[PDB]
């Protein structure tokens, strides 16, 4: 998955 | 407004954690740090909502990667 950090 | 699910702080101009399977689950770094501290005492770190939300497409709770933990715990 992509990083959860925005 | 885009706000932390736990403390309700507005997220504009700050970094935050976005739960993959629940768009409304968003967490500021201070709250994420507390959640990592609380959860990591006993294992993997799941969604800070407490709801053990799944990965998109797989029936398993998502959990922070080590690199995400390191990014969050480094400080601002
Ligand atoms: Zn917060
Ligand atoms: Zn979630
Ligand atoms: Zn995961």
């Amino acid at each position: 998955r992509a990083s959860v950090i925005k | 407004p885009l706000c932390c699910t736990l403390c309700h702080e507005r997220l504009e101009d700050t970094h935050f954690v976005q739960c993959p399977s629940v768009p409304s689950h968003k967490f500021c770094f201070p709250c994420s740090r507390q959640s990592i501290k609380q959860q990591g005492a006993s294992g993997e770190v799941y969604c800070p909502s407490g709801e053990k939300c799944p990965l998109v497409g797989s029936n398993v709770p998502w959990a922070f990667m080590q690199g995400e933990i390191a990014t969050i715990l480094a400080g601002d």
